């Protein structure tokens, strides 16, 4: 999808495996053009701390 | 599923701006939801698609097709995956008055 | 993951299947990665066709033998500069 | 301990090529050595340099 994919190889505990990384604007950005506010991510997935 | 109903969570709220830029309900409204319980875990995920919906419903306040069952789970630009259990998720839904 | 959210911060679509791999280290330096074989033949069975690696790494990807490495066409890299710029021709 | 796999890779592999092989007396060498023991594996020098 052109926005928000790229294939993402990875050695999973049996062999490799083609993942997808996929990733999608959380809000309207433009609510404000000057009040600043930084974006942070929210990852999910099971990740581990790492 | 706390992940699960997050992923999908931002997708409803992705659709809708992408869809009916003007209706702003679903960015800003706190929206408290329940899930019965009932799946197996590894099948938990299996119901995700009724939620990227329901959302949906309460923002236009239009509801579904009556009697309409539908399962499968949802990733972040709604590409549905295969879910396992067909055969007793079929017959159940055939004695609630399931159409479609 | 880097790739991921530039493709999304302009709106680009990426090269057509390209997967890619490896570890950034907060100034655009990569770092090798481990499991290259497996890695690779994965690539193959999705029918990927332009795979990229760490440079650092490369000395691993040419002890696999010439069908596996037939109709890939490796892009090696050190620093994600040049990873932009064959993702975003 | 790994030190000590090494050579033993390399001495084994040497008894191979006499055993059955060519050689009658192989004779390594620092450029012959990827041969028998692979591709070299470190190489720490320092990623930036300037």
């Amino acid at each position: 999808t052109p926005p928000g994919v790229v294939m993402g190889l990875a050695w999973t505990a049996m062999g490799g495996s083609t993942l997808f990384v996929e990733t999608s604007l959380r809000r309207p950005q433009d609510k404000d053009a000057k009040g600043d506010k930084d974006g942070s991510l929210e990852v999910t997935g099971q990740l581990g701390e790492v | 599923m706390k992940e699960s109903a997050r992923i999908a969570y931002t997708f409803a709220r992705a659709f809708l701006m992408q869809h009916a830029p003007a209706n702003d309900y679903l960015v800003t409204s706190h929206i408290h939801l329940h899930v019965p319980e009932g799946a197996t875990p590894k099948d938990g995920p299996s119901a995700g698609c009724t939620i990227v919906t329901a959302l949906l419903s309460l923002a236009m306040g239009r509801p579904v097709r009556q009697n309409l069952a539908m399962t499968g789970e949802v990733s972040l630009t709604g590409k549905i995956l295969p879910v396992g259990g067909i055969k007793e998720k079929t017959i159940a839904a055939k004695r609630a008055g399931v159409t479609c | 993951i880097v790739t991921a959210l530039l493709s999304l911060a302009m709106g680009r679509p990426v090269r057509q299947n390209l997967a890619m791999t490896g570890e950034v280290s907060l100034t655009g330096k990569i770092l090798p990665v481990g499991g290259i074989k497996e890695k690779t033949i994965a690539a193959k069975r999705a029918g990927v066709t332009c795979i990229v690696l760490p440079a650092e790494n490369k000395k691993d990807f040419y002890d696999l033998a010439a069908f596996i490495t037939e109709g890939l066409e490796v892009h090696f890299v050190e620093h994600y500069r040049e990873i932009f710029d064959i993702a975003f021709p | 301990r790994n030190l000590q796999k090494q050579v033993e890779k390399v001495l084994r592999k040497s008894a191979y090529k006499i055993v059955s092989g060519e050689a009658e007396s192989v004779e390594v060498t620092p450029e012959n050595l990827q041969d028998f023991v692979g591709k070299p594996v470190f190489t720490v020098e320092r990623m930036y340099d300037v």
